[PDB]
């Protein structure tokens, strides 16, 4: 989840 | 204090207590228990629709008492209605059926 | 209060006795007051419950009545209805 | 005491 | 001939949303997250609260104003797109959000187990990983090294493709999913799963095999498609219940739900401009797992990740917060007391009386001629101008008002009086009621209600009346009765005495001998022969006794005259007693009928309360008799406790037996001063004609209340006489030193301070205790709700005998107490030999239970609620007595709820007890857990030591033998072979209610329930009919499990209902089939009360998003059989008045 997380990666 | 008919709420249609109007009491599940231990159906369905969140009932209610008339037909309770259309909102399918 | 034990007698299962009570009410109420016997007062739920005291009202009665009452509307009608409906064809 | 070994 | 009608809903479905459905709900498409205009303040078109899709702001009124008349209706305006209606459809008309991409539903992925995790065989991660785009999961191969409905990494998934075009792909996110339940069959699934139930293997393969079948039919069955767990068009919420509105200061206030709306939008719109633009796809991944958030959070807020919030300091509010009355023609006040009144009457304020009962008196006023119209009558009736009270009396005649005081805890809670009205603003209470409300005039405020239609007001004149519920649901006994004053009056009136003033006089009858009462020379009763004529016998009308005259009291000749009319003139004379005034009562419900009885119990009242007053009962401090003995008890106590002072420090006896000793002592000192007190106030001295010195209880005040049982205890009585006692440590440890002190002297501070644990511990324990008790209630309600007595009779003998239930002394609570109001299961016989009692299938009667008793000890047997076979509840006779009003329970009667609080109102009086009822009724597996309830009938000892599975030990029946392993530790009653108790349960500790069900059988366990939370309640005092344990224990062993399926199309291990098993059982053994083998399963109320099927109740009762989604995948359908249905619904419910309605119905849908 934590879609903020996934698009920083 | 004591309400004959008064203020309503805007989303449940409840009654609701105004600055001159007082307002209504709760009757809530223990109450219902005690209607139902008692068999008091037409009182509970009173309770259930004409005084509480039905216009269209508490308004003919109104309206035969000072005519002088028997209980008038219920209509679900508005609150009902909400639950219905909120679980419509909510992408499953209700569906009132015939028997 | 007013002897409720005995209606009650009249008619088993407390709860019948109730909605005949409420249903003759709503007759006392819809169209003359009319029926048994008449203390004339304490108005129509005790009007009708002491009525059903004295067995006057009854179960059965009351249908017999509104079967009765049924053919009465029949009365009129008739030849009158059967015309509205032989007219049409 | 009373209540409760209270009271 | 068909064709669609108005209202007359008999059934509620529930299933997936298509999203062509969702789309024919909608009216216009929502495309705007716009809501209302900055300058104008009127709806933005196309956005959220646009006039066009939900409706028209004001009635018959078009936007731009070019239609404003219901000349036009139906019409849409050509220039503003309005139609132009009522503005109640704005709480009505519904609209859209035609999605970019699929989003998954929530509560179909995060709910555990996910329904479309278990359809597709994807574990948790795997759908988390591809819906939210984390990795791909590759779909439908069909050939190539690569496993089919499996996850795989980018570069793999390349690597792969250059293997093959028009092999297996996949798109991650929620296209890869809706791909894999459309592509999906079911039918070959289920093939293919049946063919793999025939695998040999015992455990693991059939139990998993079984879930996914049972999940695969439920699809099957219910005809929804999986693809519509992904939602293509989202649906919107009506504006009115989502509102944007001003409130008083011309500030906005707005609903959570349009934010969710909007964000939802916004990305939604952007996802669209982004596709359109062509967006690379780390961005187009992005906005999408955004929207697949955006939706998350709309439909529950917190489910999935962190919760929206408005700001931190607050969560929005979903639609799942959303899902998961008050009333007119009500008021309330405080309550005083109105000894005035009759037992059917109320004090009702005359501004109270005006407001509630406004519109009946406007009809009223109209009909007469006291005003032109309704509203002249308004503007009049405010003016208050006279002739309106006339006539507010005249509209409130013979019309019943109904009572109520919180907390509600049994059905007496509420009840209807005939309202008086009164000056003030106070109700007026009648102080027979006090009780059953438990309610006093500290305080306490009461609601009224007014029933409205005569079908309510007959309702509340014959079922609800005070005047006709006299006994208790609960124990059979009156509930309303004489308390306090009136006790203590008539206790004065009727009092033993030397009576040498008044002695010696011939009454002349009963009138004048009240006459002489009034007048001189007696004085708080006197010891003449009064010559009334008494009589009353019963089995003839005729009754009369020739001659009369008995030694008797002014009081109790007077008591006579105040027409008890119904024999036991032995009964009176006997003095007064709140225990024998109730009893007296009773006998006169019972020998002198109802109507008459009420009668009687106001006379009581009036008489009691009368000669109350005049009594001239008071306390001064003089009042509180100390003993002289006291002084030497404790002067005794002092020297003991020395010598065991002097004998500890010599060192014969330990610290422990020490104070074990100086507890003991104190302990008896106690009840020495306790005695010596109530021996000083029993006795007294006072002259008798002769001159000689007679010994008279005496009429002292704390010794006269506690001996009539107006008020008192002899341990609280002793505290203001006899020294206190001992204290409590906050450990539970008892203190060495004692209160010396009695109330009456007072004592040191220490021994107050000491004191204030305990007094808190005891109100925090009752503050607790309502809450506790409370909950309690609301389970068995929960639990019994749908019982019902469904007709006369079922037609089975079956029943229980049930015993003496007294462990040792035997002494109390056996015999006609249990037997009585019950039903004969056997033709029962009184004696032996020629025997021929007469009582089979009868009701058990007063008169023939004395029969029963006359004839010496029976054994007996009954008719009982477990043995009734009657279908989806019980039936008149297996009832009994309706404890409330003498008589076989009235057909339609809801006796479950009855239950439930008979067992709950209680509940505060156990104290904390109530944990233990708690605990028997929910069937906890009791920790210390015994006994060897082997049935095999045999018994072959042996070992194997393996820690606990040593002991092991097995069972030798002559047919067959087994093997159970048992625990390290313990001991057993009977060893070694012999099968010595067929019963067994060679180990101590009390067995679990489902041990002894599996062992014992239903029978046993109703018993074992029934007499185990009874134990309780005598404990504490209370009288409580078995019926209602056994309503609810009935409710416990609902559920059965089968063994062997038979010719049916049932599993081995499926749990089924009773009634179900015995339905189709029936069916199959008159259709010549084998019928199933089954086996009794029992549950807790919880576990039972979350059972029930129909989804309204059960997502009406706890958690809502669980019901709601199993129950909308399956496609159920509530056919409204229950109570909570019919009340959600608004309906009649299928109980009492509305019974009989519900019956006519069913049938006519059968
Ligand atoms: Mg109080
Ligand atoms: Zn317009
Ligand atoms: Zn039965």
């Amino acid at each position: 989840t934590d879609p903020v997380r996934m698009y920083m990666r | 204090h004591a309400r004959s008919t008064g203020s309503y709420s805007l989303v449940t249609q409840q009654p609701l207590g105004g600055k001159a109007q007082f307002g209504g009491q709760r009757f809530g599940e223990m109450e219902v228990w005690a209607l139902e231990a008692y068999g008091a159906a037409y009182t509970l369905q009173e309770m259930l629709t004409v005084k509480s969140d039905d216009v269209n009932g508490r308004t003919k209610m109104y309206k035969n008492i000072v005519d002088g008339n028997h209980q008038m037909e219920p209509g679900m309770p508005e609150s009902f209605n909400v639950l219905l259309k909120e679980i419509r909102s909510l992408g499953i399918n209700i569906e009132l059926e015939d028997e | 209060r007013v002897t409720v034990q005995d209606a009650v007698e009249k008619i088993g299962n407390r709860f019948d006795l109730v909605l005949v009570a409420a249903r003759r009410a709503r007759q006392m109420q819809v169209g003359g007051k009319d029926p048994l016997v008449p203390e004339e007062n304490d108005k129509t739920t005790v009007i009708a419950l002491r009525e059903i005291e004295e067995g006057l009202i009854n179960n059965q009665i009351l249908d017999v009545r509104e079967r009765q009452e049924q053919q009465e509307q029949e009365a009129a009608e008739l030849q009158a209805v059967t015309a509205i409906a032989e007219g049409r064809r | 005491t009373x209540x409760f070994x209270s009271g | 001939k068909a064709q669609t009608k108005t209202e007359e809903f008999d059934a509620i479905k529930i299933a997936l949303a298509s999203p062509d459905m969702i789309r024919s709900w909608s009216f216009g498409e929502v495309k705007k997250p716009e809501t209302i205009n900055y300058r104008t303040f009127k709806p933005e078109r196309d956005g959220l609260f646009c006039a066009r899709i939900f409706g028209p702001v004001k009635d018959y009124e078009c936007l731009c104003g070019k239609y404003k008349r219901l000349k036009h209706r139906g019409v849409i305006c050509e220039k503003c797109g309005v139609e132009v209606t009522q503005t109640k459809v704005r709480r009505e008309r519904m609209g859209h959000i035609e999605l970019a991409s699929p989003t998954a539903h929530i509560w179909f992925l995060k709910s555990l187990p996910s329904r479309i995790g278990l359809l597709l065989d994807m574990p948790l991660r795997d759908i988390e990983r591809v819906l939210y785009f984390e990795s791909y999961v590759v779909i439908e191969g069909g050939m190539t090294n690569l496993e089919r409905q499996q996850i795989l990494t980018e570069e793999q998934y390349l690597d792969a493709l250059e293997e093959f075009g028009d092999e297996f792909d996949a798109k991650m996110g929620a296209e890869a999913i809706q791909a894999l339940l459309k592509s999906m069959d079911l039918e070959q699934e289920c093939e293919q799963l049946r063919e793999e139930l025939n695998e040999t293997n015992s455990e693991t393969k059939r139990k998993k095999l079984t879930k996914r079948i049972k999940l695969l039919e439920a699809f099957v069955q219910s005809g929804n498609k999986p693809e519509w767990m992904i939602l293509t068009v989202l649906p919107v919420l009506p504006p009115d219940l989502r509102p944007l509105v001003p409130l008083d200061g011309g500030r906005f206030a707005t609903s959570d739900l349009n934010d969710l709306y909007r964000r939802v939008i916004n990305r939604n719109n952007r996802l669209k401009r982004l596709l359109d633009l062509a967006a690379p796809d780390i961005i187009v991944r992005n906005e999408k797992r955004m929207l697949q958030e955006a939706v998350d959070a709309l439909l529950d807020n917190g489910r999935r990740g962190r919760a929206i919030t408005g700001s931190n300091k607050r969560p929005l509010k979903s639609l799942a917060d959303m899902i998961k009355k008050r009333v007119d023609y009500s008021g309330r006040s405080v309550i005083t007391v109105g000894p005035y009144l009759r037992l059917h009457q109320c004090g009702l304020p005359k501004k109270m009386a005006l407001e509630l009962f406004k519109p009946f008196i406007y009809g009223k006023l109209e009909l007469r001629g006291l005003a032109t119209t309704i509203k002249a009558a308004k503007k009049m009736v405010e003016r208050e101008e006279a002739v309106v009270w006339d006539i507010l009396d005249e509209v409130i005649r013979e019309h019943p008002v109904l009572l109520n005081r919180a907390p509600t805890l049994h059905r007496l809670g509420i009840q209807a009086f005939e309202p008086v009205l009164i000056e003030g603003k106070a109700i007026q209470l009648h102080p027979l009621v006090c009780a059953a409300y438990n309610a006093d005039f500290d305080g306490d405020q009461m609601a009224v209600h007014v029933p409205l239609t005569l079908e309510a007001q007959l309702e509340a004149r014959a079922l609800m009346m005070s005047t006709n519920n006299i006994l208790s649901p609960a124990n059979g006994e009156p509930i309303i009765v004489p308390s306090q004053d009136v006790v203590l009056g008539l206790y004065y009136m009727t009092r033993d005495c030397v009576n040498a003033k008044g002695e010696g006089m011939v009454l002349t009858g009963p009138k004048e001998a009240e006459r002489l009462y009034r007048s001189g020379l007696a004085s708080l009763h006197a010891r003449v022969k009064v010559r009334i004529t008494e009589y009353e016998k019963d089995a003839n009308g005729e009754l009369v006794a020739k001659t009369s005259l008995k030694d008797t009291t002014v009081g109790r000749a007077i008591l006579w005259m105040i027409v008890p009319k119904g024999l036991p003139y032995s009964i009176v004379n006997q003095a007064l007693g709140k225990k024998a005034i109730s009893k007296m009562l009773n006998t006169c419900y019972r020998i002198l009928g109802l109507k008459p009885t009420v009668i009687f119990a106001d006379q009581i009242m009036y008489t009691g309360f009368a000669y109350a007053a005049r009594s001239g009962a008071s306390v001064g401090i003089d009042d509180m008799v100390i003993p002289e003995k006291k002084h030497e008890i404790i002067s005794e106590a002092e020297a003991e406790v020395a010598e065991i002072q002097e004998q500890f420090q010599s060192g014969l006896v330990t610290a422990g037996e020490r104070y074990n000793k100086v507890i003991d002592i104190w302990a008896a000192a106690n009840d020495r001063v306790s005695k010596a007190m109530m021996d000083n106030l029993q006795t007294e001295t006072v002259i008798n004609r002769d001159g000689q010195e007679e010994k008279q209880v005496s009429f002292n005040s704390i010794y006269m209340m506690a001996d009539s049982g107006a008020r008192g205890s002899a341990a609280q009585i002793r505290q203001l006489a006899g020294m206190r006692g001992l204290m409590a440590k906050p450990d539970g440890s008892i203190i060495e030193t004692p209160i010396t002190a009695n109330f009456r002297e007072g004592l040191n501070v220490l021994q107050y301070f000491i004191s204030t644990h305990g007094a808190r511990k005891g109100l925090a324990d009752t503050a607790l205790k309502t809450a506790n008790s409370g909950y309690l209630t609301r389970r068995l309600v929960d639990v019994a709700q749908d019982l019902v007595v469904t007709e006369d009779d079922c037609g089975t003998h079956e029943g229980i005998m049930m015993t003496p239930v007294i462990e040792g002394g035997d002494v109390k609570e056996p015999l006609r107490d249990r037997v009585l109001g019950r039903v004969t299961a056997e033709d029962v016989l009184k004696p032996g030999t020629a025997d021929i009692l007469v009582p089979r299938n009868t009701l058990l009667h007063e008169q023939w239970c004395d029969l029963l008793e006359e004839n010496s000890v029976d054994a007996v047997k009954v008719r009982s609620v477990v043995s009734c076979d009657t279908d989806f509840g019980v039936c008149a006779h297996c009832y009994g007595r309706d404890l409330a009003r003498g008589h076989i329970i009235n057909k339609g009667e809801a006796i479950g709820v009855i239950a439930a609080q008979s067992i709950g109102e209680p509940g505060t009086q156990l104290t904390m007890g109530l944990p233990r009822v708690a605990d028997l009724f929910e069937a906890r597996r009791p920790k210390e857990p015994a006994i060897l309830a082997e049935i095999s009938g045999i018994v072959s000892f042996g070992k194997e030591t393996k820690g606990k599975r040593r002991l092991v030990i097995t069972p030798v029946d002559g047919s067959d033998p087994y093997e159970e392993m048992i625990p390290k530790w313990r001991q057993l009653n009977v060893f070694e072979g012999e099968r010595v108790e067929r019963g067994d349960v060679i180990s101590d500790g009390p067995e679990a209610p489902h041990d002894i069900l599996r062992l014992r059988g239903v029978h046993a366990v109703t018993r074992y329930i029934v007499n185990e939370v009874q134990d309780v309640y005598r404990l504490q005092g209370v009288k409580i009919n078995d019926k209602h344990i056994e309503v609810i224990v009935r409710q416990m062993l609902r559920k059965a499990t089968i063994v062997n399926a038979g010719s049916s199309d049932f599993l081995e291990g499926e749990q089924v209902e009773y009634s179900r098993v015995k339905i189709a059982n029936r069916e199959l053994e008159a259709n010549g089939k084998v019928g199933a083998t089954y086996s009794r399963d029992l549950l807790g109320i919880t576990k039972a009360s979350l059972a029930t099927e129909s989804f309204i109740s059960a997502a009406s009762f706890q958690e809502t998003t669980r019901v709601l989604t199993e129950a909308a995948v399956a496609g159920k359908r509530d056919e409204l059989r229950g109570l909570k249905e019919n009340v959600i619904v608004g309906r009649l419910i299928p109980a009492g008045t509305g019974y009989a309605y519900h019956q006519d119905r069913m049938r006519r849908r059968a």
